[PDB]
RNA sequence: AAACUCAGUUGACACAAAAUAGACUACGAAAGUGGCUUUAACAUAUCUGAACACACAAUAGCUAAGACCCAAACUGGGAUUAGAUACCCCACUAUGCUUAGCCCUAAACCUCAACAGUUAAUCAACAAAACUGCUCGCCAGAACACUACGAGCCACAGCUUAAAACUCAAA
């Protein structure tokens, strides 16, 4: 099915970042993923001090890899991403666009609960 | 501009200056307001120690420590010790909900030091390290 | 040759008016307390409005006024109540006198 | 808006297990509760400190 | 592992540390952190926690409905119009 | 019978439902700005639906997206991201 | 009081637990399930049906091997008391966690069986209004008795099933 790999890479030079992206996409393809797109979300300060491979990081480059892969390849890809040093973090998620905006006509009013007690007089 | 309660953004062109020093440069005042004891430690922008105080150090014993008066005494002592170090403006970072939580700041002020910010940092575990069983009295 | 009750109800002004929410009606001050005007506007229940601080002296019994109706009858059901409690009065906003 | 009481209580025809267990019936009473019932301490401390040092 | 002096930080305006501390306490109380700490001091066994949550929810329902009724009937606090009858 | 008799029909004066502000919009774990719009500036606590005004579905989606971003490194946990402080205020909260 | 010389800032740092959301009322047959991602996945019918079998069954507990932040029966000490084998304070172990097997008990209660249907002429009291059809399970005074004997069970101070004698006019 369709997955999106949200990837936080060590903030490094353009050649190193390109090499890491090539390596990751090559691993995806070898494991069978059909990479659909690659969008760069830029380099930014991480929301918290991530420590990957005994190396602490404050800034990182955020990338998305939209792809299609067999279900069995997700675990192998996760393991490879974990074993890769240059990747500060990486998570494979089900692509959001595979979800639908099923209609929600509004906030229907909930009437006060009725008949919750007997009408006994006291 | 009308006052903004939010602290200045780190690494940003903030206009605020206390004695010409930036907010990240202003020293810090860590206050631990334990249930029965209160402790105050003043540290530099580089977390270099500047002064220390507590109810026990000021001399209150046993239950007397966990009182607002002892907390104010400790605050005054810490402020006096820091003044000799040259601390004027401080950022208060108080953790714990002991009786001295506010009296510590009040004593730290009566000792002369000025406060620019209050930062509660009481350790709130999202969940972990199960606490001790409830007391039945 | 008699108009049916259904005909009268269909062609009466109160039926002409849709939901009373925010409609404009012409009320009549039929009773005044020190600073509380009880205004009848043709509905089942009257509304009660404080005498405006401006030209308050200008409001007097029979003074025809303009109201913006929020509810013909103020009622609501409350936790455990079998039937709605009603305050037996409309909720209207007093806009001023009409001439 | 008030929290929904629909399906909260244990009742016949309610498949779910109870969400609320009110020890008292959730019916409004005709009354409200009565209004439930150390200053100058700083001045006392200041005066006592002056006494201590004089 | 977060940036310090951003969370639960209040800048005292013109040195009124009293007002600044009161505002900070209001913020923490609204966010429920004070109650969370007070309860977390001692372990609340799951059954007791469930009972307390149920009681709080019932109390909230009752108090909100009572406040709604009080506000709804407030208009009827006016002076009696038909005095003498 | 009589033309003036009432006719069965749905309420023509029925008002449209107040769709929650996010209704019909795609909540994403990457829209850290929108996710930060629904957290406490000081504690980063996710606001309840009574505050946000969101429908149940959108409140659940917002909560799940906030958790996903926080654990995946897109969002802070203990505080609202400072860059988003001046974003439009859509939560019915008042501290000061 | 005993107890530790250890305590505070900052940095690194889990095989433990899972703030806020949740004022939501959802999932599962029940027990249970509220950090994130992925994989697999949530029986059938347009009925009921098991000590008569199969599969599950919170917490506690047993065997073996690991983990051990914190909590914690037991144990020790401090305090309390007339005494305190407790309530309060401190330390710590089994244990709570993981793996693989057992054990099969709960106020396992929403003390309200499953399916279908009704609101019509009501209803001992209280509780969570009163009923109709159908099927299964269970009950026939209290106590003896979550007991004895027999039987079965990885259970060996156990669990399920479960009496009788004597006694009472009550419960
Ligand atoms: S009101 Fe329609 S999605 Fe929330
Ligand atoms: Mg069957
Ligand atoms: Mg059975
Ligand atoms: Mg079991
Ligand atoms: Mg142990
Ligand atoms: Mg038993
Ligand atoms: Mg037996
Ligand atoms: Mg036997």
């Amino acid at each position: 099915p369709r997955y999106e790999l949200a990837l936080i890479l060590k903030a490094m030079q353009r050649p190193e970042t390109a090499a890491t992206l090539k390596r990751t996409i090559e691993a995806l393809m070898d494991r069978g993923a059909i990479v659909r797109d690659l969008e760069n979300l830029g380099e930014r300060a991480l929301p918290y001090r991530i420590s990957a491979h005994s190396q602490q990081h404050n800034r990182g480059g955020y990338f998305l890899v939209d792809f299609y892969a067999p279900t069995a390849a997700v675990e192998s890809m996760v393991e490879h991403l974990s074993r890769d040093i240059d990747v500060i973090r990486g998570n494979i998620v089900k692509h959001p666009l595979t979800q639908e905006l099923k209609e929600c006509e509004g906030i229907v009013p909930v009437p006060l609960a009725e008949k919750l007690y007997s009408t006994k007089k006291r | 501009t009308k006052f903004s309660i939010y602290p200045p953004i780190p690494g940003e062109e903030s206009s605020l200056r206390w004695a010409g020093k930036k907010f990240e440069e202003i020293p810090i005042a860590h206050i631990k307001a334990s249930h029965n004891n209160t402790q105050i430690q003043v540290v530099s922008a580089s977390n270099e120690p500047l002064a220390f105080a507590s109810c026990g150090t000021e001399g209150f014993r046993n239950a007397k420590k966990g009182t607002g008066i002892a907390a104010q005494t400790a605050g005054i002592a810490a402020a006096a010790r820091a003044k000799q170090k040259g601390v004027i403006h401080i950022r208060v970072v108080v953790k714990g909900l002991g009786p001295g939580r506010l009296s510590a700041m009040h004593g730290l002020i009566m000792g002369g030091l000025e406060v620019i910010s209050i930062t509660d940092n009481t350790p709130i575990p999202h969940n972990g390290c199960r606490p001790r069983k409830a007391r039945k009295l | 040759n008699v108009e049916s009750f259904a005909s009268m109800l269909r062609h009466s002004p109160l039926t002409q008016m849709g939901p009373a929410k925010d409609k404009l009606v012409i009320g009549r001050i039929f009773h005044i307390v020190e600073n509380d005007l009880y205004i009848d506007f043709g509905g089942k229940f009257h509304c009660v409005c404080r005498r405006p601080e401006v030209d308050g002296e200008k409001y007097q019994k029979g003074t025809r006024v303009r109201l913006r109706l929020l509810d013909l009858e103020l009622t609501s059901r409350f936790l455990g109540a079998t039937t709605d409690t009603t305050v037996l009065e409309a909720n209207a906003v007093l806009l001023g006198i009409q001439e | 808006a008030t929290p929904s009481l629909r399906g909260r209580l244990a009742r016949f025809g309610n498949p779910r297990k109870p969400v609320l267990k009110p020890n008292k019936p959730l019916i409004l009473a005709n009354r409200v509760g009565e209004r439930r019932r150390a200053t100058c301490i700083t001045e006392m401390s200041v005066m006592m400190a002056c006494w201590k040092q004089n | 592992k977060h940036l310090k002096f951003i969370a639960r930080t209040v800048m005292v305006q013109e040195g009124n540390v009293e007002s600044a501390y009161r505002t900070l306490n209001r913020i923490l109380t609204m966010d429920g952190l004070i109650e969370d700490i007070k309860h977390r001091r001692y372990y609340e066994k799951p059954c007791r926690r469930r009972q307390r949550e149920s009681y709080e929810r019932c109390r909230r329902i009752y108090n909100m409905e009572m406040a709604r009724k009080i506000n709804f009937l407030m208009r009827k606090n006016r002076a009696d119009p038909w005095q003498g009858c | 019978s009589n033309e003036d008799l009432p006719i069965s029909m749905e309420n023509p004066y029925k008002e449209p439902l107040k769709k929650c502000i996010l209704c019909g919009k795609h909540v994403d774990y990457k829209n850290v700005q929108l996710l930060s719009q629904f957290v406490s500036p000081f504690t980063g606590c996710i606001y309840g639906r009574h505050i946000t005004g969101l429908c149940g579905k959108k409140q659940k989606e917002i909560t799940k997206a906030i958790k996903r971003a926080q654990i995946m490194g897109f969002m802070p946990v203990t505080y609202k991201d400072p860059a988003y402080l001046k974003d439009p205020k859509v939560c019915n909260i008042r501290y000061r």
